[PDB]
């Protein structure tokens, strides 16, 4: 606090302010496209020959 | 959106700052007084003596 | 940029390379990082947790291991100044792992160690570590992160 | 910025129209490459000589440069370097894109794009 | 303590203390001093012990 003499009026004090953030999310896509060639080839698991 | 972009306010962040008290833990005596000033009298006694 | 708007002061450098540092100037250096974090958090809250990279861990132990665990050393059951218990030997896995506790006496002044390696792909498909390895985070709860999902 | 105001005066929050792009029912096609260049949502681009997005500019060149024939519609805004998502196939109101100058009438926004995916007519 | 008169402190005397036939050297029960090695760097008042 500022020491003032007891005569005078006193100091005035200065306030000071908010602030504030937004924030917008972003956005994800991802696809897959299934085609035959990629359905058609053996899947590990299956047996040799006749899959 | 169009006029004005919609938002959420999620709650206020209050940081009060302080100064908490330390030194005054050895000035625990409070005296309020009118008078002009504030007087102490100090005393050395020797009663060491043969 | 989602510029979240943490403080410039927060991104911090030092070299633990350099010539003549130490194990209490590494110290001293993630305590800075502690104060500025105490001084402007909103909750002020004091960071407990330091997750580490791998390089800057490996910087670590080859500079301080020897203060560390040595004789006089923060770790010495027979000097009654800390309680540190950050392990001698630790797994390597590609992953996150906890090396113990770098406290001292009552409690006061611990940060808990974390080492991250974990990796992840990035966009063009290469690996990438998603801790930055040259670098120490600490962070706490108090950051109190918030999981946004917008409109589908 | 705090200071409040005191006079009276006449308080609007402005106006909102939609923006109308689709006008028909071809199949939507979306591509994104570098921009070369500035770009506003759902201005008309061309790809500049380095085969970055630039937006479309009849009459540059001499031959005309590359960045003469629109190639497709920004899906988003972007400064130079960045990536834009842009569309390539689709049916879009002539009004709802932007336009370069002199690139003015229905019927020259159209002759822009007779030999694409793209085409651009009316709302009814 | 002031931050750079303990600081200091530390420096000069920290190898020392908390050294071998140290003040801290529980092997020697000349003493019961506690003085912590680590402490939270907060702007405040820390306790460092006896």
């Amino acid at each position: 606090a500022p020491f003032v003499a007891p005569n005078v009026q006193g100091r005035v004090i200065k306030e000071s302010g908010y602030n504030t953030k937004t924030f917008k999310p972003a956005y994800v896509k991802p696809k897959h496209v299934i085609d035959p060639n990629m359905i058609i080839p053996r899947q590990p698991g299956e047996a040799l020959g006749t899959g | 959106a169009g006029l004005y972009t919609t938002y959420q306010l999620l709650e206020v962040q209050r940081k009060l700052k302080t100064l908490p008290a330390f030194f005054l833990q050895w000035f625990p005596r409070q005296i309020n007084f009118q008078e002009d000033m504030i007087a102490f009298d100090k005393v050395i006694q020797d009663v060491t003596r043969v | 940029r989602v510029d979240f708007g943490r403080d410039a002061a927060l991104t911090m450098t030092t070299d633990w390379t350099a010539a003549g540092v130490t194990l209490m100037d590494m110290i001293a250096d993630l305590r800075d990082g502690q104060r500025l974090v105490s001084d402007k958090s909103m909750s002020g809250t004091v960071i407990r947790d330091y997750i580490f990279g791998g390089d800057a861990w490996d910087q670590f132990v080859k500079v301080g291991g020897k203060e560390l665990w040595g004789k006089d050393g923060l770790m010495d059951s027979t000097i009654r100044g800390s309680e540190t218990n950050v392990t001698r030997l630790w797994d390597d896995v590609e992953g996150v792992q906890y090396m113990g506790e770098l406290v001292g006496a009552n409690g006061a002044g611990r940060m808990r160690i974390w080492v991250n390696t974990q990796k992840y792909r990035d966009q063009n498909d290469q690996e990438q570590f998603l801790m930055k390895q040259k670098a120490v985070m600490g962070i706490s709860s108090a950051i109190e992160g918030v999981r946004c999902f917008g409109a589908i | 910025t705090s200071l409040p105001n005191y006079l009276a005066g006449n308080g609007d929050l402005g106006s909102w129209e939609p923006t109308q792009i689709f006008a028909g029912e071809a199949d939507i096609v979306t591509e994104g490459g570098a921009a070369g260049a500035d770009i506003e949502i759902y201005q008309v681009i061309a790809k500049n000589a380095a085969g970055a997005m630039v937006p479309h500019d009849p009459t540059a060149t001499e031959v005309p440069a590359p960045q003469s024939v629109a190639i497709g519609i920004a899906a988003q805004p972007a400064k130079s370097g960045q990536n834009v998502p842009y569309y390539i196939g689709g049916v879009f109101n002539h009004a709802a894109l932007g336009w370069h100058a002199s690139l003015d009438t229905l019927a020259k926004r159209q002759a822009v794009f007779d030999r694409t995916n793209i085409h651009i007519g009316n709302l009814y």
